[PDB]
């Protein structure tokens, strides 16, 4: 019916009203102290007062760190921007890694603006241009004005345009009998389609037929928009949207990441603060999630040390499964979790714990009931012993071949023999390594 | 006959549900407890508003990018509509820098150094370097020896606008590549030719996968004009900026001339076609849908965004084919207006708001809408189903044949508990 | 009733007529 | 056509109970790997789960790529099967993570339902109105069948499709509205007064009778990555062929995911996931593995098949050694299908099948000696020797390869063991690793 | 203006100093470090005098001793209209600029030019607008009535004013600003007339107003080079500006200062984590400091005797000796118990958290024991645990709960070191299975 | 008229957009022709249209020889891509030459 991939049995942290975690809630089993710390972090993010707060999720493999970050994102809701990221994303061939890090920092901060739009709309009735007295004079264009007559439901207006709006109108390929949509903030024109007041069965252009827009021609409507700061920076650095030749030639060029200067960021911040002071916009800070943080270089960590001290920084969540490991880009610096000691001071470490046999068994139970499979009790005990013997994940993804082998025998029951066949057909890391050691030519 | 219909949440409905769940600090247990019991009532009214129809909680409107502009707006026989969009970011420049570095005057040497570096010491000048010009003319085949001095001293955009396909002499060192004589054959070649079909893979892939009927999936979030530069007290800066932003050659090149205006050039004024400012250089978009960033509220997404409404649109076809008279029970008047506009879109026979007399006398009607006395009434649907049996019993015996009662249910919500 | 057709608006424009017996080309 | 390395494998050779036949469908032997591949094939065909990594491991010349080709041929049509190598990730204009993201998104197909209208009939009159320059184009078309005759309106693209592929009155054309394609089926009027400008010999077709306008429902499969490239910029359809899609932003991918879910929620489109095959996966940086470990956990993720012929070797980007050249985090989230070496009868059957595909009539003793030299040396050498033995055999003008031609081909062309034997006793003739060599023969 | 949630250095409003440059024990959010604050006050006086150029100082000490706090104090004590550029050591490693070019751009961004100009402006509230058209509409006549709180006048309009008023609609009762020489008219808002909302202007309507401009050398460098416009100041692709335009800018600025049309305002460039620069960057920095238009460079580092980048030897502070020869070094020291508790009380006041005395004592004890930043992070996370139990004051139990939930450096190393079979080592070995 | 072209000419002719009036095409004509990574999709369509016209009896396919001399200087990534690309249906016969004996492959420290 649905599609499932390694998650989506997790619906949140599953806490109480006081911050106490239940044993089985939200698809989580165990990890009580980590879930309580994550709930405190969720409350801190929802307070909307702090800047540049960093936590680190430190534990072994298959202990539930990405699951906890997903639960953080699900608990915060879709209004708060969440930016998932791996450590290998920051190495770009178009721009330096520092700019990619700052771009993700500004992408993790949201905004909510209520915008007023001046709108002309209607069905085009009369489209008559007027000519210039000397059109080959070198300066000045061919026409002078274009008269456009629009009609609506209980309304009809005639507009006199300068040529610049008419160039967009002509680029939209409008004619007489079309319903158009002119917005006055940027001069953009949208052509909706043919009016339904004429015949609709004599075309060959697979176009749809709309009726007349209700209300008057000239309106002022309120639109609530959700944007980020990186959208404002990107729109200002590569300007498209005007009707000047720089804007029209900006759309035709191939896009490329540039190094956005700090001056543009300060001016965008000043404009956003002026919008907030007018009661128009509101600020929604969010979370940046960086997975496999040990893949970063020493330069990226050194820039993070300065980027966390800014006054507009979001909450940063990191995760790593490393012990005493040399930092990449250095040769002798041995540090906990592969993170240098200058960053650990600005951090709050949340420690995750390994599981038990019963926790493995019930995690396999929820993963079986999410994938729409039913197993026997003895097969479940075999899977739990198998998960303790080899890995939790190997017991997790052996469920689907067992289900396929159960289906191919015309049964809707997973039994011990299907699990034995799945063992015989698929190996794990330990048995493959044991085959590799006792091999002739790297078998 | 009592049967309930189960519906599954849509993407917008689930997004609004998750926003409402995260907004109220996750006291969902208290919401369920006081839902079993029946200012929490104002909290659960938002939830029932979300599962009823997403437009009641927040109306869908025109989806357009945010305009990062400060234009001339109205603080409310023709009306003038002039382009006036600016950028909110203002870059201020002193007059001294402009007047002493960029404009010529008596105490600087902008024009003198420009002439010295561009005319007198240019190596393509035929008055001083005729041998190089003759060498390049033998190399390329240009009929004029001033072509290189003209190419080297005009910008690339001005070169690529006014480029003409002038002829060149055969006695030169520049001949035609194999790729060019392949491409020049198929300029006006028709289909079913072997050489024409072997060089037209892209158009065949365009019409093989129906690329002129696909929909646009992405539009940008913010659109902005270029940053305005302000100099206080200088009209020359304004003139130069207006000339750069709205260059008549370039803006004329990116669009067309009206056809009746072209008729006024060619016939009523005697201007030949070769003297026209050349036009039509803007690239064609992929579809008609890709030509702008503005999307419209369509009356096909309105059906699919509400799951209960889509299940009614699935269910009314059988009742219309079987020829019945349906009646809907509601609780608000907002969805009375919503079903008014939906039924006028679907052009069905319904009431305009005596009712019993019009119900008995007229059988041409189809669907009745009431807000909490019929007999020829066969199929009844509970949209906003509440299991308080006092209202349901009086609704049941308010309205000969077999009677089927229907209830719409949304999976994974309050109503599955209810 | 029958809906009217869309108005056809071609002034100052050329014409190519391709009939059964004979073809035209009108120029300005 | 031409003969490839795995041209004899079209399918997997499995029964209805997922049990392999000993010799079927071009595949012989390797029962456990074929059964596991059939299980993975049904896992793909169900389409209910996403982001599962499968590793195929074993010695060289064992049938790993043969297994991948059997899976691809049993997959069937309109299911994406992206086959890449590990060396193609490193590019000068794309990051490794961006190239891996594009390779992931190539393997997810979207099946879009479309509603078209087909129009066929004789053309009565074409009127085309154009500007003086030639930009604005409009006109009317009068098409006609035996029973009906209507007048249509034309646009710029329709007039462009009418002008090229020249249509006159009396020709029979077929128009598809949603694709914008005009095909000329022939001519029926046979006009007498023909201006002798062209050498047209158009076909005589009959009058189409019945309804002029017919509706039909068409289905086409597009990839996800094609939708990102199309929506990325203004001329992305050119970038689909030139490959100039430089680092598509994340906002495009988020909005495309949202619109794909919206199209699924209405019934216009459905998601058909596919198989991404990575041959020589050990030829990858550790940053690629760290990206793969978290890109396997997304909703839009295909089933990834990887092949390795490497033991405990060095992992690239690091300074330690790992099993299969892969880190243990990637090996944690993978199930492993192992492959075992062949017997003499399996090698004989392989050589007989490859001789049947290449159309070579081998003798019995020639087959026995080819099996002997394929069990002492490798299988690919004895497979390569067959065409050379055939080309030697046609020099004597007999269409049957004897043991003499096989012996001649074995004499003329060398194996790896004979090559290292010849090199290791004449080390002065060849260039040393220190760059020293002896050129003079005295 | 200047939106900000709460910064980590948000309590520092400058250097707490007397009129004789003596540091008070607690002033302007800075406590302790008397000698370092006195040295930074001397450097501040060096910047404010403006008669010397190209002096580099170095702020070296142990980590978490207030070096960035000192830099923020100097930057806040400079105030506005004086350039202050703050960069990191890893910022200059660009893919489109060379390292010396990025260092040159950062050098010229820190010196500015003060230009004073005056313009004549119109400000008032629109009373009534008449536009007249003829029979053919070839010419347009107009009258505009505009008033302030002191006078009222009527103006006769020409064609371009009428076109500039028809564009960007102006109605009655609007407060507008008109520039005559450039033709730019801005709508300030709407007047307070019920019958946005600003007040009616006062005084004269024709005002000559003086605006003091400050423009850096890098901006004039970008504009004077013809290879890109002023939009490269925002897009950020200037692309290796040539040297000859910089000598033209230098000579033009020198003769502008000679004529009296401009003044030179030098500033401070701050390089945080200076030890991450290559030796080529150090060698460029050595010779870039003897220029006449060079700012005062502040470098901060916390390393001991470590390897210089790009080399194979070790140097004090990570910097070569020829760079250290031209530097004067300010040394910061570690903190006491009382300084730590005063820092924590100030961070409590800035975070709007009310603390008990016992909670403050426990935070001081665990800050002396572990780290200052660890307690300064624990204090804001304890308030949410306190607010979950619905009380305002943060008590000892909330601090102990936050200390249990969130670990520090030494404890995390301790739990790692006896569980290293479950973590991935330097050799990539790990044990995931529970048993065996 | 019998004409001879190679498949790479067909690839670079089909990749280059057909001559229109857009500013981008004539801009790229006036600029430096940088090479681009030709996708496998375009090569696939070129192969299917070539096989379609081969089946009609019009066109004929002539495979040739790619001679790479002194192949000791190739990196191991190119060797792995050679292993991939030798299995294609449309591949020609490739001839290699080398004068080394026992030597390490470039890019590997121990092979
Ligand atoms: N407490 C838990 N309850 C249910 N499932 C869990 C729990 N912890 C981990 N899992 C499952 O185990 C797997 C661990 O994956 P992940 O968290 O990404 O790795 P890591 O633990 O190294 O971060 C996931 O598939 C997750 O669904
Ligand atoms: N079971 C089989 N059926 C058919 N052909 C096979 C089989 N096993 C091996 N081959 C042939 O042997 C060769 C094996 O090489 P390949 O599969 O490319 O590499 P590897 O075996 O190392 O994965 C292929 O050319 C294939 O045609
Ligand atoms: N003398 C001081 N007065 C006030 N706050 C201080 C002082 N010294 C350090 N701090 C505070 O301690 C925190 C960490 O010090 P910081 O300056 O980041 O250390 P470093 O000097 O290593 O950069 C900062 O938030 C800073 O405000």
């Amino acid at each position: 019916v649905t599609r499932t991939a390694a998650h989506t049995h997790i619906k949140g942290l599953g806490l109480d009203e006081s911050g106490v975690a239940k044993r089985v809630e939200g698809g989580f089993v165990g990890q009580i102290e980590a879930r309580e710390a994550c709930g405190v972090i969720v409350d801190l993010i929802k307070a909307k007062k702090m800047s540049g707060r960093a936590i680190l999720l430190a534990g072994g493999p298959s202990t539930g760190k990405t699951a906890l970050a997903l639960a953080i994102s699900q608990e915060l809701g879709p209004k708060v921007p969440f930016c998932p990221l791996v450590g290998s994303e920051l190495y770009s061939v178009e721009v330096k890694k520092t700019e990619t890090l700052m771009e993700n920092f500004r992408r993790a901060i949201g905004l909510r603006i209520k915008e007023t739009k001046e709108v002309y709309e209607g069905e085009v009735t009369e489209l008559t241009p007027e000519d210039a007295e000397n059109p080959l004079g070198g300066y000045g264009k061919t026409i002078s004005h274009v008269i456009v007559g629009l009609k609506s439901a209980k309304g009809t207006k005639t507009l006199r345009l300068d040529p610049t709006i008419y160039e967009s109108i002509q680029r939209e390929k409008v004619s007489i009998g079309d319903v158009i949509y002119i917005e006055a903030n940027t001069g953009a024109v949208k052509r909706v389609g043919r009016s339904d007041a004429y015949a609709t069965e004599f075309d060959l252009e697979t176009e749809e037929y709309v009726p007349l827009p209700k209300g008057e021609v000239h309106k002022k409507k309120e639109i609530v928009q959700d944007v980020t700061l990186h959208d404002l920076d990107v729109a200002n650095a590569r300007p498209q949207g005007g009707q000047d030749v720089i804007s029209m030639m900006g759309q035709l060029l191939k896009p490329k990441k540039t190094e956005i200067t700090e001056k543009l960021r300060q001016e965008v911040n000043k404009v956003v603060a002026k919008y907030i002071d007018q009661g128009v916009a509101e600020l929604i800070p969010g979370v940046l999630f960086i997975d496999e943080v040990n893949m970063l270089d020493i330069e990226i960590f050194t820039y993070l040390n300065k980027a966390l001290e800014s006054n507009i920084a979001p909450v940063v969540v990191l995760a790593s499964n490393r012990g005493m490991t040399t930092v990449r880009g250095t040769e002798d610096v041995i540090s906990p979790h592969g993170v240098p000691p200058d960053l650990i001071d600005r951090l709050l470490i949340v420690r995750t714990l390994p599981y038990d046999k019963d926790e493995i068994r019930t995690i396999i139970e929820r993963r079986a009931t999410v994938e729409r499979l039913q197993v026997e009790s003895s097969a479940l005990d075999l899977l739990a012993t198998m998960g303790t013997e080899t890995s939790l994940r190997y017991a997790l993804q052996l469920l689907a071949p067992c289900g396929i082998l159960a289906q191919t025998s015309n049964r809707k029951e997973i039994v011990v023999n299907d699990v034995n066949e799945a063992k015989l057909l698929f190996l794990d890391a330990k048995r493959s390594t044991k085959i590799l050691e006792t091999s002739a030519n790297y078998l | 006959i009592e049967i309930d219909v189960l519906c599954d949440l849509t993407q917008r409905q689930a997004k609004l549900y998750q926003v409402l769940k995260s907004q109220i600090s996750t006291n969902y247990d208290a919401i369920e407890n006081a839902a079993t019991n029946d200012n929490l009532i104002n909290a659960v009214m938002q939830f029932r508003k979300v599962c009823n129809h997403p437009d009641l909680f927040e109306r869908a409107d025109v989806d357009s990018p945010f305009s990062f502009t400060t234009f001339g707006k109205t603080t409310s026989k023709f009306t003038d509509l002039i382009y006036s969009s600016r950028n909110p970011i203002k870059y201020s420049l002193p007059r001294l820098i402009y007047e002493d570095l960029i404009l010529p005057n008596y105490n600087n040497d902008v024009d003198i150094a420009n002439k010295l570096k561009n005319v007198k010491f240019n190596i393509f000048n035929p008055s001083t370097n005729y041998e190089l010009c003759l060498f390049l003319s033998k190399l390329t085949g240009e009929p004029s020896l001033n072509e290189f001095f003209r190419v080297s001293t005009t910008p690339l955009l001005k070169r690529v606008i006014e480029r003409t396909n002038g002829p060149k002499n055969t006695d030169s060192l520049s001949f035609k590549t194999i790729t060019q004589e392949l491409l020049e054959v198929t300029r006006n070649a028709p289909s079913e030719g072997v050489m024409a079909s072997l060089l037209n893979v892209e158009k065949h892939a365009y019409e093989r996968e129906y690329l002129n009927c696909i929909q646009r999936g992405y539009h940008p979030n913010v659109s902005a004009p270029p940053v305005t530069i302000e100099v206080l007290g200088s009209s020359h800066v304004t003139n130069s900026i207006n000339n750069e932003l709205f260059d008549p050659l370039i803006s004329q090149a990116l669009s067309d001339i009206p056809a009746i205006t072209q008729y006024n050039m060619h016939v009523k004024k005697g201007i030949p076609v070769e003297d026209f400012p050349k036009t039509g250089l803007f690239p064609e978009p992929l579809n008609k849908n890709f030509s702008s960033n503005i999307s419209m509220p369509s009356m096909d997404r309105f059906i699919t965004e509400s799951a209960k409404l889509r299940k009614l649109d699935e269910l009314l076809v059988k009742l219309k084919s079987e020829g019945h008279r349906v009646l809907i029970y509601f609780q608000m008047t907002k969805m009375m207006d919503l079903m008014e506009e939906y039924l006028t879109y679907r052009q069905y026979n319904h009431i305009r708001l005596d009712l019993v007399h019009d119900w008995q006398t007229n059988p041409e009607i189809f669907v009745f809408l009431l807000s909490t006395n019929l007999t020829a009434a066969d199929t009844v649907i509970f949209y906003d189903s509440d299991w308080n049996p006092t209202i349901d019993s009086q609704a049941m015996d308010r309205a000969t044949r077999q009677v089927t009662v229907y209830r719409l249910l949304v999976r994974g919500t309050i109503e599955e508990r209810m | 009733f029958v809906k009217p057709r869309r108005p056809y608006n071609s002034e100052g424009m050329t014409r190519i007529l391709r009939r059964y017996e004979e073809d035209l080309f009108c120029t300005f | 056509s031409l003969i490839a390395a795995h041209s004899h494998i079209t399918g997997l050779g499995l029964d209805e109970n997922l049990q392999p036949r000993p010799t079927s469908e071009g595949m012989v032997g390797q029962l456990q790997a074929r059964r596991a591949a059939g299980v993975i094939l049904k896992m793909v065909q169900n389409g209910t789960i996403a982001g599962r990594a499968v590793l195929v491991a074993g010695p060289p010349s064992t049938g790993k790529t043969a297994l991948a080709m059997g899976v691809s041929q049993s997959l069937g049509k309109d299911v994406p099967f992206t086959a890449i190598a590990g060396s193609e990730i490193f590019s000068l204009e794309l990051s490794k993570t961006e190239a891996l993201t594009q390779a992931f998104r190539k393997s997810i197909g979207i099946k879009i339902k479309e509603e078209t209208e087909l129009i066929e009939g004789e053309v009565v009159e074409i009127q085309i109105d154009r500007s003086i320059t030639g930009g604005h184009k409009q006109g009317k078309l009068t098409i006609k069948t035996t029973d009906m005759e209507t007048i249509y309106e034309l646009g710029n693209k329709m007039i462009d499709g009418l002008t090229k592929e020249k249509v006159l009155a009396g020709d029979v054309i077929s128009i598809d509205k949603a694709s914008g394609k005009i095909t000329k089926l022939g001519r029926s009027f046979a006009r007498s007064r023909d201006y002798d400008a062209m050498g047209a010999d158009t076909r005589f077709v009959q009058c189409p009778e019945g309804e002029l306008q017919k509706r039909k429902t068409v289905v086409h499969t597009v990839s996800l990555h094609e939708i990102d490239v199309i929506n990325s910029r203004t001329q992305g359809f050119l970038a689909l062929f030139t490959g100039d899609t430089g680092e598509i932003r994340s906002e495009v991918r988020d909005q495309i995911n949202t619109k794909v879910a919206e199209w699924k929620e209405e019934g216009k489109a459905e998601i058909v996931p596919g198989v991404l095959f990575i041959d020589e996966v050990h030829m990858l940086d550790i940053e690629c593995f760290s990206f793969i470990n978290r890109a396997l956990e997304d909703e839009f993720a295909p089933i990834v098949m990887m092949a390795t012929n490497r033991g405990v070797s060095k992992t690239r980007g690091t300074n330690y050694k790992s099993p299969h050249g892969l880190p243990l985090d990637l090996l944690d989230r993978s199930i492993i299908i192992t492959t075992k070496s062949y017997n003499e009868q399996e090698i004989k059957t392989i050589l007989s099948i490859r001789a049947q595909e290449e159309e070579v009539e081998l003798s019995s003793d020639a087959l026995d000696l080819l099996t002997k030299t394929g069990v002492e040396t490798s299988l690919r050498y004895s497979s390569n020797l067959i065409s050379v033995a055939q080309q030697i055999a046609m020099k004597r003008k007999n269409n049957t390869v004897e043991v003499e031609d096989v012996k001649r081909a074995y004499l003329l062309f060398l194996d790896s063991a004979r090559s290292v034997k010849y090199v290791q006793e004449n080390e002065s003739q060849y260039i040393d690793d220190q760059g020293n060599v002896q050129i003079s023969i005295a």
